[PDB]
RNA sequence: CCUAGUAACGGCGAGUGAAGCGGCAACAGCUCAAAUUUGAAAGCUGGCUUCGGCCCGCGUUGUAAUUUGGAGAGGAUGCUUUGGGCGAGGCUCCUUCUGAGUUCCCUGGAACGGGACGCCACAGAGGGUGAGAGCCCCGUAUAGUUGGAAGCCAAGCCUGUGUAAAGCUCCUUCGACGAGUCGAGUAGUUUGGGAAUGCUGCUCAAAAUGGGAGGUAAAUUUCUUCUAAAGCUAAAUACCGGCCAGAGACCGAUAGCGCACAAGUAGAGUGAUCGAAAGAUGAAAAGCACUUUGAAAAGAGGGUUAAAUAGCACGUGAAAUUGUUGAAAGGGAAGCGCUUGUGACCAGACUUGCGCCCGGCGGAUCAUCCGGUGUUCUCACCGGUGCACUCCGCCGGGCUCAGGCCA
RNA sequence: CCGGGACCGAGGACCGCGCUCUGCAAGGAUGCUGGCGUAAUGGUCACCAGCGACCCGUCUUGAAACACGGACCAAGGAGUCAAGGUUUUGCGCGAGUGUUUGGGUGUAAAACCCGCACGCGUAAUGAAAGUGAACGUAGGUGAGAGCUUCGGCGCAUCAUCGACCGAUCCUGAUGUAUUCGGAUGGAUUUGAGUAGGAGCGUUAAGCCUUGGACCCGAAAGAUGGUGAACUAUGCUUGGAUAGG
RNA sequence: AGACUAAUCGAACCAUCUAGUAGCUGGUUACCGCCGAAGUUUCCCUCAGGAUAGCAGUGUCGACCUUCAGUUUUAUGAGGU
RNA sequence: UUAACUGAACGUGGGCAUUCGAAUGUAUCGACACUAGUGGGCCAUUUUUGGUAAGCAGAACUGGCGAUGCGGGAUGAACCG
RNA sequence: GUCCCACCCAUACCCCGCCCUCAGGGUAGAAACGAUGCCCUGAGGAGUAGGCGGCCGUGGAGGUCAGUGACGAAGCCUAGGGCGUGAGCCCGGGUCGAACGGCCUCUAGUGCAGAUCUUGGUGGUAGUAGCAAAUACUUCAAUGAGAACUUGAAGGACCGAAGUGGGGAAAGGUUCCAUGUGAACAGCGGUUGGACAUGGGUUAGUCGAUCCUAAGCCAUAGGGAAGUUCCGUUUCAAAGGGGC
RNA sequence: GCGAUGGCCAGAAAGUGGUGUUGACGCAAUGUGAUUUCUGCCCAGUGCUCUGAAUGUCAAAGUGAAGAAAUUCAACCAAGC
RNA sequence: AUUAACGAGAUUCCCACUGUCCCUAUCUACUAUCUAGCGAAACCACAGCCAAGGGAACGGGCUUGGCAAAAUCAGCGGGGAA
RNA sequence: GUGUGAAUACAAACCAUGAAAGUGUGGCCUAUCGAUCCUUUAGUCCCUCGAAAUUUGAGGCUAGAGGUGCCAGAAAAGUUAC
C-alpha cells in the first residue's frame, strides 16, 4: 500500500527465509584453522617449495582482452621445445595442461623462457646418497639460500603495457589519407554490402556469357 | 539506541498516537502493490507515470561484454600524463619531444572531445574516435591513430 | 565476493529470476570394450599339507601381460634409468616433583576487618577454610625432571645388478573408438528457456570425415569447437544429532528447557496421546536433660546458642483479611475541595559577635640593619642583632554598633 | 484648596531629570517605643461548622445513564528485529571514495598493516543499428548581499531571449566499387542533457514495503494416524418367560 | 427420524502444517513546557474501507527586502433576483 | 508587414523629484523540504425545497458545540455576558 | 405598563508582587567568566486527535570519587521531619544480617487500574441454605478420660423363598484372619471399621486350562504396487509316511 | 433389465472380488399398499427406445496437389447430432 | 369410492359418578420452626426512602420540595429496566 | 488544473468557389460515446534474428479498426423451517 512518491519496492521475503540464514561468527577461528594447516604442510614438505610452476595466459574476452594472468599449465609444445620428459615433469614441481594449444607465436616464445630459466635454478638431490648420478648435483652447491613461495619469485612482472612513451618531434606519423574518422565508416558499410555486391557482380558474368 | 526515540514519550497516553476513530487494524488497502488499476491509480498516475505497458524489442541471451567501451573527453587528456612530466610540457621546457598517449592501458576505449586543448603536440592511439575530436587534436599540430 | 534484482518469464496483473567473464581458498590425476600368448591359460576359488608342494574345480561363448585418442601400433636409431638392508635425531600419549607471615595490638561467638612491621612474584586466574586472604590448604606461570607403551618422519651409511623391464628423437605407411541408443512426431510435468530448458510414456528409427552444440521456425552454401550412449578418486563445503572442552554487556526459582528436587515422575484417557506443583534452620544438632499439671495432644518452669524476634509448620516475612488494647464519630450511604476553631504531638530560631578605653598576668620579639636561599627582578623566607610608651595570647571592669518573635 | 479610610514597600555605594536651591516629598521606607524570648508565632493529624462537589475506562453528534467491562490484593503483561529505499543533523576525505571475500601479524573472537580486482560517481540520447556537448573573456537584458580608486565590478538565486549534443520531419554539395556516400542550410516538434564537476563511506531521527510484525480472537481448508466396552445390522454357539 | 457410530454427528477423535487471514470488537504503562485540527473536492464491485487535494507541526534559507491587506474612498464595466 | 524606413516589437542617447503623485494599518515578507491525524457530524438568525405536521428529510452566507471551564436562565452539549 | 435614584457580585477591565515562554540590547589593550554565565527593557499564557523540546526513575557495561560497611550493607514498617510546580530525592526511630552508591558516556526483555487479561492468595453473603425415600426402637450390666449408633442378656419389629438367605461367570487385587492404635478419613459422635501399624493365610493322576473344530484370522506357491505393503488358503507347485 | 463371451455392483492395480454350494416358479432395480367394486381422454413438451437406404454435420491417423522446405489447400470420413 | 375386526390416534352427544365448581371446612405422617455437632454456592463499581423537573425523550446519586433515631426474628414476591 | 469526450485561434503544404475583397480543418450554437494486453490493415524501403551470406517466416517504430452501457473498463445460477 503505497501513500506518498516512493521507490516501487521488490524485497524476495514471501518463503521461510528464516529457515535458512547463514551468520558468519567463525570469521576468526576459521582463519586461524587455515594457518595452521599450512605450516603443518609446510613443516611436511621440508625443502620444497608450498606452490607449483604456472605459465602465463592472456584472458578470453574483448574487454581483459589488454590484462595478463596465471594459468593452469604449460602444454605439451612448450614442454617438448624446453626439452623437459613429459612424466618427470610433474614430479619436479612443474604443472602440466594437456588440453591447451599454440596457436600464435608469441605465447609460446614467453612461456619457453620464462620455464628455460627455472630448471637453472633447480637443485635436484640425488635418490641414495651413497650412489649420486650424472643429472644429479655434485653435492658442492647443495648449500644456498632457497625461496619457498614461488608465486611472489616468479608471478606476471608486469601485466599491463605501459602508460605512455616520449618520442622526439619530427618522428610523429602521418594519419590515415581520408581521416581516422572516415575510416571507420567506411569499413562499417563494407561489411553490411559484402554480400549484395558479391552477387551483383557475380550474376553479371553470366549474364554477357 | 532505545533509550531516546518516540515510543518511549508514548508510555501513559492511550492509542499511542494512532488516533482514536482510526485504530491501526492489520492491512487496510491490500499488502504490496495491489489496488494498481483500481483505487492506488491516482497515486500511481501523478507519481510514476508509465508503469503499465510493452515498448521495443527483446534480446535473448545479452552478453555485457560485447558493449564495452568507457570514454573519456579531450579536456581531461593531459591529466593521464604524471605530474611531474606535465609541468615540464606546459611550462615550455621540451621544445622538440612529444608524449605518446595509450588510452587502452588506463582503461579507455573511445576518446570524446568535448573542452579546449593547448598548442602543444601530441600522439593518441585509441579504439575509437569522435569526429569532433580528431579536428581538435589535429589543428593543434597532433595526430591520432588506431589500434585495436 | 562480484556479475544482479540484470537478460528473461508473467489474467506482461500480483509476482518470479539464472549464466559467461573477473578476484580468492584448496589443488592430483586415471582404467575398461573394440587387436591372435597361438612357439605352448602364461591367470584364479577351495581341500590336504610340513611349509616342499600336491589334488579337484572355474575357464577357450575368453582368465593374465600389452593399448585408451594426451595417443598408439609396426619399423628405424644412440644414449640413459630401475632392487634389498641399517639408521642417529625429532615429533605425538600417560605419569613423578616446584615461591613467600599464622609477627604484634583493638572490635567480634569466630578476623578472612582496622593499625604497625615484613617477604615472594615468567605465579595478584579461580575455589575452600566459623566475615573482603598473593604468603593456612588445593591449584595457577615458566622451562626442566622420574618412569613407561605404540606408531610416524628422517640426516647419513652397507651391499646385488641386466635374462628382464623403462625413457627420448625421426618416419613411407596403419590407426579398430560403446544401438531400440542419438534424433523426429505427440502427450503430461517442470524451468528465467521465449515456434517448446530438463525428465518420462507411446509410434517411427540412423550414419562414417560421421555425430552433437553455436539461446527464432525453414531451404542452399561456408566456418569455430569438442568426441556422447561403460567406470574410479584426497582437499577447500554442511551440521551441536553422538562423545568432550572453553567462554558471555544472557536468565536468577510465576524467570531460564516441560524438569536447579526419587520429571517425561505423580495423575487423566479403552486408545492415538495429554502432563503438573515442589530450592534457603545454624559456623557446629549443640534437634531442649530434669521437675510439675493433663487420659493424651500439649502447657508452665528450667536448659543449648552470638540470636529460639532461627524450634524440623524453621533466613529476611510486605498487601488483601482477622483478634486484643488505646483515641474518636454516627436522625434513610460514605469518601472529597476552599477557610477558621478545639485537642494531641512537633521541627526551627534564640541563649551573643566585632571594635575601643582602663587594669592585671605570661611569653618572645615589634620597627631597623647584616649574611644565605628562592622568585612574578621587586616582592618574600630563614639565622643574627632588638630588650619594654613596641608586638602577641589570656583574664577583669567600662563604652559604641549589630543581633530572635509579635505588635 | 482642606479632611477621613483601606491595600502595598519591589530595588540595594555614587551617576540622571529637576525644584520652593545652607536644603528637598526629585531614578521604589525610614524613625521612635513596649511586652515576650517560649509551644507564644508557625507546621502535621483527628473531629465539629459555612459553601461547593453525580463512577471510572471506552465507542459516539450527544454518558452520572434503564449502553458495555470492573468483588479484593500481590507478581507477569503489548510499536520490536533484519534487508532495501527516502529526506534532514554530526563527522572523515574530496574528482574521487570504500582495509576486514582474502593475506601478514598478535599479549589471540581484541588491536595493527598490505594490495590486485570490484561497487557507486565523473555523459547523454534512441525500440534499434548508432551517433555523442565552446561563434563570444563559457553569451545578452532587468533585479541582487558584499566590495570599491566612487567611476564601477557584481556570489547564491528568480524570470526571460539565445548557442551546443541525441531523437523526429525536410534539403541532397564535392566525390564514386554507379549505387554508395551524407557536406551545408532549415523546421507552432522532443529528452530524466552541455553551459568553470559534488560525490563516496559512517553516525542519529521521522516515514515506507515484505516478513508472526503493537497484543489477544473466528465459522473453515489440508497431510498422517486411533476407535463397535455405548449404540446400528448380520454370522457361529448357549440361556430364560405363573394362572384363566 | 438426517437417525446411530464411547455424555461428541447436516460428516467422529488425536498430533502437525499454524503464532492460518480479518476493511470487524477489546486493551495499549512517568512528569512539565510550546503550537494546535478534520468530517469537504475527484476516482475506485466504493457506501463500517483506501489513494488524491485541503486544514496541522517541525527543520530551514533569501532580505530585514519596506513589501503587503477577509477594509474604506475615487474613476470605470457586467447581472435579471 | 506596407506603393513607400510607412508600421511593429526589442534597443542607444537625452529630458522630468523642491513634492515617487487617495485613507488607515503593517503584534508578523517570500520560497523549499519531510510527515501526523481527519474523510459518520450536529445546533441557531435570515433566504429556502418535499410534507397536514414533526425533537422529520434536503440546501446557501456567517457564528457556535464537538475540542471549554466561569457568572445568569431553579435544573439543562448549542441561549445571554 | 412606563420613568427616575441608591446598592450587590464573575476566572472579564485597571494597579502591584512572583513563575515561565518569546523578542530586542550591554559585558576583554580582560582587576576575568559554571560566555551554556550575569545585568537592563517589553509583550503574551484556554484546549481533544496530533507534533516537537526538556527532565526523573529500573536491570547491565567502560572511566572516575585513593567513595560507605559486622562499632551493622541491602530490604521492610512508621496520622515523625526537610527540599522540588511535578514525576521524585534526603534524614530520624524500630526490625534484620552481607553486600552497596554519587558523577560523565554505552546498552535494553526499562515504568500499569482496566483487555468477561494470566498464576497464586483472601473476603461479604454466613454459623445462613441445608444434612426429611427404603415402617423403629427400649431396660440392666461390663469396658473406658468420654457411649443413641462398642459387647452380653431380656423385650419389640422388618426382609416373608421372582428374599435384605446359601453359592458362581465378567470385573476388582489382599479388601481374608489375629493383635494393637496418637493424628487423618467414615458430611453427628466413636473405645468400633472394608481406615492406620505389625505378623499369618490359597496343597489335586479324578474339579478347570492343556485336546478338537465353527463363524473368522495368518504363513507357504504365485500375481500387483515407486514403496510402507494388497490379493491369494489348494489355487497354472517336483509339496508326503510306513515297515525291517 | 438379463440365456453366462451375460445383467447389477466393489477395487489404485491384479493369474482380484459380492450376488453364486446360484440358472427365469431364478437374480437384480422401481412405484402402489388387506378384501369388495373399478382404473377414462392426451405422444404437442422433457425423458427412454428401434430402424440406416439418407449426406446434411464431422476428430486423430491415412490419401492427393503446389512449394526449395517449414506449411497450405482438396476429396474421403466412425460414433454422436 | 365403500368397508367387518382392531387403535395409550383427532372430534361431538347421552346414562352412571363425583369438592372441577357455587364455597369453603377438618384430620394424620415427614419438613419448615428452636437446640447440640458439622457446614457450602450463585452473585457483588460504590451503595440502597419518595414526588415533580430537566436530561441519551422511564434516576438510588443532579435541582426544588416531603422528611429523617441504636441493634433485630418469621413470611412475602412490587422494584433493583434482578 | 490527471485521463476520455467535445470546442477555439494560428503556422507550413495542397485544393474548391467567386470578377474580386474574402470564405472553407464536417452539420448555426449547446448531447449523440471508450484504457493496458491481444488480433488485423495502411505507410517507410527503414532496424534485428547476437559465427558469416541469400530468399520464406517471425519480431520492432508511426496512424486507424475489432470493447468493455456496472459506460476510469472482474470471466459467473438457486435453496436452507437442519
Amino acid at each position: 500500500a503505497i501513500k506518498h512518491n516512493q521507490q516501487i519496492p521488490n524485497n524476495h521475503f514471501r518463503k521461510h527465509w528464516q529457515r535458512r540464514v547463514r551468520c558468519h561468527f567463525d570469521q576468526p577461528g576459521k582463519k586461524v584453522t587455515r594457518r595452521l594447516a599450512r605450516r603443518a604442510k609446510a613443516a611436511a614438505l621440508a625443502p620444497r617449495p608450498v606452490d607449483k610452476l604456472r605459465p602465463i595466459v592472456r584472458c578470453p574476452t574483448v574487454k581483459y582482452n589488454r590484462r595478463t594472468r596465471l594459468g593452469r599449465g604449460f602444454t605439451l609444445e612448450e614442454l617438448k621445445a624446453a626439452g623437459i620428459p613429459r612424466l618427470l615433469a610433474p614430479t619436479i614441481g612443474i604443472a602440466v595442461d594437456h588440453r591447451r594449444k599454440n596457436l600464435s607465436e608469441e605465447s609460446l616464445a614467453a612461456n619457453v623462457q620464462r620455464l628455460k630459466d627455472y630448471k637453472a635454478r633447480l637443485i635436484l638431490f640425488p635418490r641414495k646418497s651413497n650412489k649420486p648420478k650424472k643429472a644429479d648435483t655434485p653435492k658442492d652447491q647443495q648449500t644456498a639460500e632457497t625461496t619457498t613461495s614461488l608465486r611472489t619469485s616468479f608471478g606476471v612482472e608486469q601485466p599491463l603495457a605501459p602508460g605512455f612513451t616520449e618520442i622526439s618531434k619530427s618522428e610523429i606519423p602521418a594519419g590515415i589519407e581520408g581521416g581516422a574518422y572516415r575510416a571507420l565508416r567506411k569499413a562499417r558499410s563494407d561489411a553490411r554490402l559484402v554480400g549484395v555486391r558479391e552477387k551483383r557482380a557475380k550474376e553479371k558474368a553470366e549474364a554477357e556469357a | 539506541p532505545t533509550r531516546f526515540s518516540k515510543t518511549r514519550k508514548h508510555r501513559g497516553h492511550v492509542s499511542a498516537g494512532k488516533g482514536r476513530v482510526g485504530k491501526h487494524r492489520k492491512h487496510p488497502g491490500g499488502r504490496g502493490m495491489a489496488g494498481g488499476q483500481h483505487h492506488h491509480r491516482t497515486n500511481l498516475d501523478k507519481y510514476h507515470p508509465g508503469y503499465f505497458g510493452k515498448v521495443g524489442m527483446r534480446h535473448f541471451h545479452l552478453l555485457r561484454n560485447h558493449y564495452w567501451r568507457p570514454s573519456i573527453n579531450i579536456d581531461k587528456l593531459w591529466s593521464l600524463v604524471p605530474s611531474d612530466v606535465r609541468e615540464q610540457y606546459l611550462s615550455g621546457q621540451k621544445k622538440d619531444t612529444a608524449p605518446v598517449i595509450d588510452l587502452l592501458s588506463h582503461g579507455y576505449a573511445k576518446l570524446l572531445g568535448k573542452g579546449r586543448l593547448p598548442e602543444i603536440p601530441v600522439v593518441v592511439r585509441a579504439r575509437y574516435v569522435s569526429a569532433e575530436a580528431e579536428r581538435k587534436v589535429k589543428e593543434a599540430g597532433g595526430v591520432v591513430e588506431l589500434v585495436a
